[PDB]
């Protein structure tokens, strides 16, 4: 009780707080999915620009 | 007291949502429900039928 | 410690007063643990974060 | 550990501002949600007697 700071039970436990890990997994999947597309676009642009000028 | 507590909870908040919350907020709402039931504002503060 | 408390024995006012600031230590010990896991609203923390940097309402 | 894990998981997916920094998007969204005024810039550096001891003052310019 003294260490928790709560007289009833722990806090930040529960599916409302546990689900955030799975939300992070999905968010990271989406973020990498979009970042790969953006990196491919930028790489195509750079490979065009350099070999046209350089 | 548990019966009245969970009656109040399932009427006001819901048992599934209550299960989703933390043990601390669970206890907070349980204590509020226990107070609501002990008071019995609708029975004229009387635990009789 | 025996020397110090043998001198505390000889005091008159400090030995009955300087301890009254000690409950405040336990007050902090308890409130800190209360705050380590306090549940808060995300909206208010994002709208009114306490002593966060780059808040224009503060000036910076 | 529970608190900081939840806080980190919310900071990653941009549901919560980063540690020590006031984020604009989250604050504006929270203001729209709570129906409160948006965080403006109420300061006035050009007020009379604010940057007089400033060696490198700021110049007034109507953008």
């Amino acid at each position: 009780i003294y260490g928790r700071g709560s007289l009833y039970g722990y806090r930040f436990d529960g599916e409302i707080h546990r689900q955030e890990a799975q939300n992070v997994i999905l968010y990271k999947e989406k973020e990498a999915q979009e970042m790969a597309v953006v990196m491919e676009k930028l790489e195509k642009e750079i490979q065009e620009w350099l070999k046209t000028m350089e | 007291s548990r019966e009245a507590i969970f009656m109040v909870i399932e009427e006001r908040h819901g048992w599934d949502n209550f299960k989703k919350l933390s043990s601390h907020q669970q206890g907070v709402i349980m204590q509020e429900a226990a107070q609501e039931s002990l008071l019995a504002r609708n029975k004229g503060e009387l635990h009789l039928p | 410690f025996y020397n110090l408390y043998n001198f505390v024995r000889i005091g008159r006012v400090s030995k009955y007063v300087c301890w009254l600031s000690l409950p405040l230590v336990f007050q902090r010990m308890w409130m800190k643990n209360r705050a380590t896991g306090m549940e808060y609203d995300i909206d208010l923390e994002n709208y009114a974060p306490f002593e966060a940097k780059k808040n224009p309402m503060h000036g910076h | 550990n529970l608190r900081v894990e939840w806080e980190k998981n919310m900071e990653i997916q941009k549901k919560l501002h980063p540690s020590g920094l006031w984020s604009e998007e989250q604050a504006f969204a929270a203001a729209e949600k709570l129906g409160r005024p948006k965080a403006g810039h109420p300061m006035r550096v050009f007020e009379d007697g604010y940057q007089q001891f400033d060696l490198k003052p700021k110049l007034f310019d109507p953008d």
